[PDB]
């Protein structure tokens, strides 16, 4: 009957199974990574199918299977919502997490936590799956909280490493920051709305005011890493280049632009909040890569672009598209996936090797991580017919041909050059100059699971843009006539970056040398920003919980008004009432008073 | 010459930069020979109590014992009132109270108001 | 990090230090090699201008200036190996590393495996008791009055002596133990 | 094991007792420095420098690689705060003053700029969409019972 | 409710004629065969309650209490079994009759018909906790401990005696079912004013509020590990549930009145949460931490919505499973290093790999991490306290982050990192100790599929 629901639950279910088994003897054995692998690409083949009766006939479906409790008039129930976002993101998303096993059986060879690694990765994924398949709020926020603790847990994945613990200690902050949005919007629509249901919401909302979106927006900026909350997914590298290749690019960080494109009903009936998600976006994008175009860890390069690329997608959803900002969604995890699987190639080939200042003559040297490197780069910036074109392309014209502000989308362009800008600095310090690495030469890709690995990506990286765009129904009114100028504005803006950063980039070869400029300081610091705002709140915190909290109220002031004035007091009227020297001519002089006191004041 | 580096509380002064140290005269040696000879000690004294093979248990450290008693259990002993823990005290044990009291009541007067007159829209507010 | 410290640095060691940390900042400005080489020597040749100077104020004028110099131009995102402790895997490996007495703590089943190893361990703890005893009494004799000025270890001086406070020296995890 | 007089006690007031608690942590009298004597019970505890412990040298075997501190000597009254995984103080290359006014400085002209965007936007030299049944009077909130006002869209 | 009182009573006998070395096994079984018959009570109506006689009733805010205080003994029985080794036969039985007798006050408590009854059992409870403080403690200030701990409860509760009697000799009755079907308005009077402040201060002492706190830090770093385990779980509770059981007579009065308790709870939750980032210890930690858990009781009570009442309820029970959990983590490293410091012992993930498994459970139940029954009491009273004031979500959010941050800090400090190189006699981790883990946690993640059954009368 209806096998949609069957399958669509059935991929989700099946993709627990490992999960049971990790108490089974399989899991102490070497064939445990290959198990998991296994079951994620079945689980992706299996989920193939509802995509393609979505395709024929645009099939949607909302199972609510189990009831859970019920609170006198609102009911919450275990609801799956398998919409357009849902049918569409799960194949890509399992897709990537499938060569993203493939690449870490060979990154994580010699780890020997392997297959609590690969635990770890299953639960993340399931907990994703269970984010965006949600139908109601608190559903949401349980895979919400779910992917960030599994994150935390990955970026500290060596607990030796006090870093490593700093970073995820970060990223749970700045998470728990956004969480207070989240919790905010759930109490304003359970409220006012009576409900956490999707259907309820968007029913009882015609037009939404401005804290429940004010509250979602928060959230996606805390999840999303936008320039109020962005310092966390840069200091996420710290974890193992499968964790940022599968968690911090492609599948996690996208978690708050998802949740913005949920809300779409709600985000078109405001004009405010649009302009600060379009904002948000703009000044986080341009941000990023200001502070990418500048950095020496390929890490940190790459995983900047990501958070300009999210804010790209910010952009997107304020100027009311959020359709293609779900496509952006899942062309960029494609292509930067791919980019940090060539990425920690380069680094394990190396010898633990990040910083580019090490790395020279690798075109040759190493081809098949070149060609994939040099595809990715093509495909992030945005070349004609290639899978970034299709999403990007239309994120520049929908910008342009738009009602928007003029600083949001200058912004939008000069983030564009600077896209460039670090791809091409990338591309140049990484693969032209002469090889700079230690004499010791360990260079090795004649492996088959990286290969097969990176050209799955690749093969995707390729096509899927073409095929995804043919073959989803068509959502919004296209930009079918434009001026020529401004619709070769994105090649254009393009190309210029291009070359003039290889211009700039040029001419380190020359014997000339001078010290830097403010600019590259303040770029090279990320606007300084980590800097000042992870040392001046932080101590003015934690010193007042030591001095004000713990010490002078807790620990003086609360005991001397309470306990201590009643010891003073009993102490001085026990000694002042004790202290007889046994003369009964002062006791019976008192009596005497007292004697006469009663005869004169009780008739 | 080149702009000069100026220091603050969260970022102190290089250790290159200080012009104590360039001040270099016999009583800074000898005050510098007796701090390492005080910290000598200190390692041979823990080395020898960490190296011996009958030991088993933890190691005492007076340091820490003085540290978290200090922290803890010597604070109220030493407490004298005065102008400064006087203001302090009252500032951070009362000020955040009341403030919080006004916007509270001040918010819930306004709620008050709106839904005796009605115009609230309190339509589908049905869980309190 | 081995060798003891000393009470201060001496004007050569600061100057070293010094060429040490302006040389490694500059191959950090400079990625190509042959751009690096020129500069470095260029640096190097500069620096060997005051070599002869005997004037200690002006000693103490030279480098000091230098470091102001060099802390204006210090390219504040340096390269760093891997391994330094500024490096990306700097305590990669720290959770790996488990003290040798946990084995004491084994199951008999779990010592069942590994026999050969495990009576070596009890050479080694032989070892280790009777040399214990004789490096105390070693160490409370070479000890200058009034407690150690400096902290280095002597070294042993008999025949079946061994080097005082040496067992949890030689018995380190490993660099990588796994 | 610890005796009654290892344990802090109050304000050193005579330089004899100044000497004995100085003593008492393992430090030179002239590097021992307690607290202001004022109302907060810090007694007679000494007042370390404030720098942090991840400027410590990474290079010195201490006894805790980790926390970078020896065994025997004196703990930082605040030593919990400084413990490389939170606020730490070593020096920057650029001056502190220099990065708040340049952060502050590119933060306020960024507010400013998407402000006077917002009083200026970019549009195009086009008119408002135009949509065929009474501006979608029926399909949009519904209310057929109240036959809005007719529009008609202009022929060009 | 006697088929509950009965056992309970002759756990006495038993463990007195118990042979020498049988008293741990025969008390802990019987201790759980106790708690399974106690199942029972949960099976709660919609309608009024489960009156059994004249004496005791059952409530589905009674239940899930009772429940957990018969659930928790032999918890607490396994707990002791370890640092009463070296221990006289007379004194470990005369341990066990005092955690026996807690138990038995408790039951008598949580179903208490009457209020002078509730009362009595309520101030009973105090000399077995009192003694167990003060005679099986480590350090010398658990006499001052001790001190603190009764002069606070009673300072707080001997203005209620008079109020109930008070109460009795106007209405004519104490008996909670003639009270609440015959309930009548408090007019806004200075002697109404403190009759509710009689009424309430002896409930707000216990929870405790944020201005009278202090016995608590006391209390729980001073008191054995049972102790610990007893005032974390159950006996803070008794302060919520007399709160939730006596407010039906003081509206309408409650409105104007709980403004400085409300107040006092918003920001002292800030400032416990806050007081646990600077800490030394593992038990004050813990403490502060209960501390603001139960300044959110005090805040959900106070609303006096259903929604607050349910959140308060589950907070409750989840609260005192998860401070149960982590006293018994940190006794289980002090009973190995003997110095309850957190910074000494540092880096035992690498030496205890299931034990930090716990901690991490135990310090994500603590952070409360949906679905699980701590985060569903905090979104309940969150969502009451937003119906209540917009603005009080500000404040909340800003706990929920300051919760989160101490509790990662207190699995970092202790699991993560290196390990001290001294300390050389940790041992591995017992049989009892796991199994102690896995009774304090696999509760919760069965609650969390049975929301309802720990949400109240007002579900
Ligand atoms: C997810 C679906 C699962 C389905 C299969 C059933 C799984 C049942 C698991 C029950 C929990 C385990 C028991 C608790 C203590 C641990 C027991 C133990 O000793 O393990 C040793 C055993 C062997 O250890 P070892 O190798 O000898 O020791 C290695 C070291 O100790 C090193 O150890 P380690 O580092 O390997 O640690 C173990 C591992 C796991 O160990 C744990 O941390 C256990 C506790 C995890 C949750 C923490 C509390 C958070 C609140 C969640 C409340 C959920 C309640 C649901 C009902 C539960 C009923 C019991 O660490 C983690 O993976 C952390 C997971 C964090 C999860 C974050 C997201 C939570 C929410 C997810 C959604 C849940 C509801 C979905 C509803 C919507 C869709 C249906 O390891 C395991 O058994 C691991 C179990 C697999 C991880 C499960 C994580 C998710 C569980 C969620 C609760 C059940 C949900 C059921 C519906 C799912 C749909
Ligand atoms: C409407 C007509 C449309 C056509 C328009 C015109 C077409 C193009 C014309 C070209 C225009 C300029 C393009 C060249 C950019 C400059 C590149 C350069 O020479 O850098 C070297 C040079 C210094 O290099 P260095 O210190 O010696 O570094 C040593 C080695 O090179 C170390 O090198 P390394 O190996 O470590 O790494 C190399 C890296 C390191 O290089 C860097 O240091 C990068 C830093 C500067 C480049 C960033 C330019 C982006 C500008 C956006 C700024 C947004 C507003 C920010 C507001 C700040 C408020 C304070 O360089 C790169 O990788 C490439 C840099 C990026 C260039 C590629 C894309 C830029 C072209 C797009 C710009 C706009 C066109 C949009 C297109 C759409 C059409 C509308 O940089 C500069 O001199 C800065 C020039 C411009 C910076 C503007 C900011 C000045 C702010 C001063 C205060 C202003 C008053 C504020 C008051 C506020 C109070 C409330
Ligand atoms: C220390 C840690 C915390 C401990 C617990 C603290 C919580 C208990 C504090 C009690 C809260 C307030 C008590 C009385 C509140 C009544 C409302 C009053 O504040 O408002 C005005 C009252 O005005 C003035 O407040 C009059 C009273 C002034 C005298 C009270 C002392 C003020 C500060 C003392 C605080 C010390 C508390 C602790 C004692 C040990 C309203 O004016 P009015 O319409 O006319 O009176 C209405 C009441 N009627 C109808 C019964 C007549
Ligand atoms: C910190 C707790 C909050 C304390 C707030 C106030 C503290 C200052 C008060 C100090 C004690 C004052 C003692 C005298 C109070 C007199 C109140 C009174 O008599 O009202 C009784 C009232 C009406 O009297 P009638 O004459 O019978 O009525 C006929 C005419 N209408 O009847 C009652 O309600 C009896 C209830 C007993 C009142 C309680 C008295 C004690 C103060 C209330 C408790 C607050 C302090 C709690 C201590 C906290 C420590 C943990
Ligand atoms: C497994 C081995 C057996 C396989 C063969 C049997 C296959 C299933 C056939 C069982 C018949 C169906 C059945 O289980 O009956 C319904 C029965 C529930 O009873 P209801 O009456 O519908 O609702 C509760 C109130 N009465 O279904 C079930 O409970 C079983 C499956 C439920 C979903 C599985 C649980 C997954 C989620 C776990 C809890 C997660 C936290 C809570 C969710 C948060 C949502 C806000
Ligand atoms: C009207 C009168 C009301 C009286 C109320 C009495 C409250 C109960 C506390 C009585 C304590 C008075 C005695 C006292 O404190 O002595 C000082 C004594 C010295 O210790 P000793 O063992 O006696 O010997 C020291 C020298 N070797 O100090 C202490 O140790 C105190 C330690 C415990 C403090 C207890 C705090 C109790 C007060 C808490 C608040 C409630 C107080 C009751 C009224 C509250 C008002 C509503
Ligand atoms: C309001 C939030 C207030 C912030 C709470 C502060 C809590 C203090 C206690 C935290 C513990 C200390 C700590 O975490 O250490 C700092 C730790 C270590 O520093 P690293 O940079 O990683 O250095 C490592 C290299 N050696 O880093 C941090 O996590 C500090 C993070 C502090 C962030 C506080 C500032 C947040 C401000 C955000 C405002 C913008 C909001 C967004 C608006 C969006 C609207 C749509």
């Amino acid at each position: 009957m209806n096998p949609f629901a069957s399958l669509t639950l059935t991929t989700l279910t099946i993709l627990t199974i490992p999960i049971m088994m990790s108490n089974s003897n399989i899991y102490k054995t070497n064939l445990y990574p290959n198990y998991v692998k296994t079951t994620v690409s079945y689980a992706f083949t299996l989920s193939l199918v509802p995509l393609l009766m979505f395709m024929h006939t645009g099939q949607e479906m909302i199972i609510s299977n189990w009831h859970w409790m019920t609170l006198q008039t609102v009911e919450l129930s275990l609801s799956f919502k398998m919409d357009y976002f849902s049918v569409m993101f799960i194949p890509v998303a399992l897709f990537v997490t499938w060569s993203i096993m493939e690449f870490s059986m060979w990154y994580m060879h010699s780890d020997p936590f392997i297959n609590r690694f690969f635990k770890y990765l299953l639960l993340f994924l399931i907990t994703m799956m269970i984010l965006v398949t949600a139908n109601n709020l608190f559903q949401l926020f349980i895979g919400w909280e779910g992917v960030g603790i599994m994150s935390f847990l990955l970026i500290g994945w060596w607990h030796g490493r006090t870093d490593a613990n700093t970073a995820a200690l970060q990223a749970i902050l700045y998470n728990r920051i956004g969480d207070i949005g989240f919790v905010l919007s759930m109490a304003w629509f359970l409220t006012h709305s009576n409900a956490w249901d999707l259907q309820q919401i968007f029913m009882l909302n015609n037009e939404c005011p401005n804290m429940p979106l004010i509250g979602l927006l928060l959230a996606a900026a805390g999840k999303s890493a936008q320039f109020g909350l962005h310092p966390w997914l840069p200091s996420a590298m710290e974890g193992p280049t499968p964790v940022s290749a599968l968690l911090h690019s492609s599948t996690m960080v996208v978690a708050g632009v998802f949740l913005l494109i949920r809300f779409y009903p709600l985000m078109e009936t405001n004009k405010l909040v649009q302009t600060m998600t379009l904002c948000l976006g703009a000044i986080t994008t341009l941000f990023t890569a200001l502070c990418a175009i500048t950095q020496n860890d390929i890490k940190k390069i790459v995983a900047f672009s990501t958070s300009s690329q999210l804010g790209l997608m910010m952009v997107t959803i304020g100027i009311n598209q959020p359709h293609l900002a779900f496509l952006h969604i899942c062309m960029h995890a494609f292509f930067k996936a791919m980019l940090f699987m060539c990425s920690g190639s380069i680094i394990h080939s190396l010898n633990d090797e990040q910083d580019i200042r090490k790395m020279g003559g690798l075109y040759k040297a190493m081809p098949f991580t070149t060609t994939a490197l040099i595809i990715g780069s093509l495909a992030l910036t945005g070349m004609p017919y290639l899978t970034g074109f299709y999403s990007k392309d239309l994120i520049i014209e929908a910008v342009n041909m738009s009602y928007t502000n003029a600083w949001a989308l200058l912004m939008t362009l000069i983030a564009t050059s600077l896209t460039a800008a670090y791809s091409t600095r990338i591309i140049f310090f990484a693969f032209l100059g002469k090889p700079r690495f230690p004499p010791l030469v360990l260079i090795n890709e004649n492996n088959p699971l990286l290969i097969n690995s990176i050209k799955r990506l690749l093969i995707g990286s390729i096509f899927a843009g073409f095929i995804i765009s043919n073959n989803i129904p068509p959502m919004t009114v296209p930009n079918t006539t434009m001026p020529l100028y401004m619709k070769m504005t994105a090649l254009i803006v393009t190309i210029m970056g291009f070359m003039l950063a290889l211009e700039l980039n040029n001419t380190t070869y020359y014997l000339k040398f001078k010290y830097p400029s403010q600019t590259y300081k303040f770029s090279n610091m990320l606007g300084y920003y980590p800097s000042i705002m992870h040392r001046l709140p932080t101590y003015h915190n934690l010193s007042m919980s030591q001095k004000s909290a713990s010490s002078l109220l807790d620990l003086i002031w609360l005991e001397t008004i309470l306990p201590k004035t009643t010891s003073f007091i009993q102490m001085k009227m026990s000694i002042m009432v004790s202290n007889q020297k046994g003369l009964i001519k002062l006791y019976f002089l008192s009596f005497l008073i007292t004697i006469m006191i009663s005869m004169t004041l009780f008739n | 010459s080149f702009p000069k580096y100026k220091p603050s509380r969260l970022a102190t002064l290089p250790a290159t930069l200080d012009p104590a140290e360039y001040d270099i005269s016999p009583e800074t040696r000898k005050a510098q020979a007796e701090r390492l000879a005080i910290r000598s000690r200190l390692k041979r004294e823990y080395l020898l109590q960490y190296n011996d093979p009958n030991r088993l248990g933890v190691i005492e450290d007076p340091a820490l014992i003085r540290w978290t008693y200090a922290r803890s259990a010597n604070i109220y002993p030493n407490f004298r009132p005065t102008p400064k823990t006087s203001l302090l005290g009252a500032l951070f044990g009362i000020g955040p109270l009341f403030f919080w009291y006004y916007v509270f009541k001040t918010d819930r007067d306004k709620k008050e108001k709106l839904i005796q007159e009605g115009k609230l829209d309190q339509t589908f507010n049905i869980s309190y | 990090a081995f060798s003891a410290p000393a009470a201060y640095l001496t004007h050569q060691q600061k100057v070293l230090r010094l060429y040490k940390r302006a040389l490694r900042h500059l191959e950090s400005w400079c990625v190509h090699r042959d751009k690096y080489r020129y500069f470095a020597c260029l640096m190097r040749a500069r620096f060997d201008e005051h070599k002869n100077e005997k004037d200690m104020v002006k000693a103490t004028q030279l480098l000091r200036q230098a470091e102001e110099e060099f802390w204006y131009g210090q390219h504040p995102q340096p390269y760093i190996f891997p391994e330094s402790p500024g490096g990306t895997s700097y305590e990669r490996y720290e959770c790996y590393k488990v003290p040798e007495w946990c084995l004491d703590d084994w199951h008999p089943s779990e010592k069942a495996m590994y026999p050969d190893y495990f009576a070596k361990r009890e050479q080694w703890k032989r070892l280790r008791r009777e040399s214990w005893e004789r490096e105390v009494k070693q160490l409370q004799e070479e000890t200058p009055p009034g407690g150690p000025r400096t902290e280095a270890l002597p070294p042993a001086r008999k025949e079946g002596d061994l080097p005082p406070l040496w067992w949890h020296i030689v018995t380190r995890p490993r660099e990588r133990p796994m | 094991h610890v005796t009654k007089d290892m344990f802090p006690g109050p304000y050193p007031k005579t330089p004899e007792e100044r000497a004995a608690a100085a003593k008492k942590y393992n430090m030179r009298v002239e590097d021992y420095e307690p607290y202001p004597d004022d109302g907060m019970g810090y007694g007679d505890y000494p007042k370390l420098p404030d720098r942090s412990q991840q400027e410590r040298d990474p290079w010195y075997d201490w006894d805790h690689p980790d926390l970078r501190l020896n065994w025997g000597e004196p703990i930082h009254w605040d030593l919990d705060m400084y413990i490389r995984n939170r606020v730490d103080t070593s020096p920057t290359p650029v001056s502190w003053n220099t990065m708040c006014k340049h952060l502050f400085g590119f933060v306020a002209f960024m507010l400013f700029m998407f402000w006077v965007g917002e009083i200026y936007p970019s549009y195009q030299p086009v008119g408002p969409k135009q949509y065929p049944y009474n501006d979608l009077y029926l399909e949009r909130g519904g209310d057929p019972t109240k036959e809005p006002e007719p529009v008609v869209h202009y022929e060009i | 409710m006697l088929k509950i009182i009965i056992p309970t009573t002759m756990l006495l006998p038993m463990t007195w004629m118990s042979k020498h070395n049988m008293i741990w096994i025969n008390a802990t079984v019987h201790s759980l065969l106790i708690s399974l018959i106690s199942l029972s009570l949960l099976n709660q109506l919609g309608e009024n309650s489960l009156n059994f006689s004249l004496t005791f009733f059952s409530d589905s805010l009674s239940a899930p209490l009772l429940v957990l205080t018969t659930w928790l003994l032999p918890l607490m029985l396994m707990a002791s079994q370890s640092h009463l080794s070296k221990e006289t036969t007379t004194r470990k039985k005369l341990y066990i009759t005092m955690l026996i007798l807690l138990q038995l006050f408790l039951i008598m408590t949580f179903t208490a018909t009457e209020l002078i009854l509730f009362y009595i059992l309520f101030e009973a409870t105090l000399v077995p906790t009192l003694i167990i403080i003060t005679r099986w403690g480590n350090q010398t200030e658990r006499l001052n401990a001790g001190l603190y701990f009764l002069f606070y409860t009673l300072a707080g509760s001997l203005p209620l005696l008079v109020a109930l009697v008070y109460i009795q000799n106007t209405t004519g009755s104490l008996n909670f079912l003639i009270i609440h079907y015959w309930s009548h308005p408090l007019s806004n009077s200075w002697s109404n004013i403190f009759m509710w402040l009689a009424c309430i201060m002896a409930f707000m002492v216990k929870m405790p509020l944020y201005g009278l706190h202090l016995w608590l830090p006391k209390a729980h770093v001073e008191a054995p590990i049972a102790g610990s385990m007893v005032l974390a779980a159950v006996l803070l509770k008794l302060g919520g549930y007399g709160m939730m059981r006596i407010t039906t007579i003081l509206n309408p009065l409650t409105n104007y009145m709980a403004y400085p308790f409300l107040m006092l709870s918003m920001w002292g939750m800030i400032m416990t949460s806050s007081i646990c980032l600077r800490q030394t210890d593992l038990k004050s930690l813990i403490a502060y931490s209960s501390v603001s858990h139960m300044a959110l009781v005090i805040v959900a009570i106070m609303i006096q919505t259903p929604w607050s009442f349910m959140g308060a309820t589950a907070l409750m029970i989840a609260h005192g499973l998860t401070s149960s959990m982590l006293f018994c983590l940190a006794n289980t490293n002090y009973e190995r290093v003997h110095s309850r410091t957190m910074i000494l012992a540092r880096g035992l993930q690498t030496l205890l790999p299931l034990m930090a498994t716990w901690w991490l459970v135990a310090s994500l139940t603590n952070l409360a991490l949906p679905p699980s029954i701590n985060l569903i009491g905090e979104l309940f009273i969150i969502t009451a306290s937003f119906s209540w004031s917009n603005i009080t979500i500000i404040l909340m959010g800003m706990n929920m982050m300051i919760t989160a941050l101490y509790s990662l800090y207190m699995l970092i400090t202790t699991q993560r990192g290196k390990y001290t190189h001294h300390i050389n006699n940790i041992k591995p981790s017992f049989t009892r100790e796991n199994a102690l883990m896995a009774l304090h946690i696999l509760p919760l993640l069965l609650l969390t599929l049975n929301p309802k059954m720990i949400l109240g009368p007002l579900y």
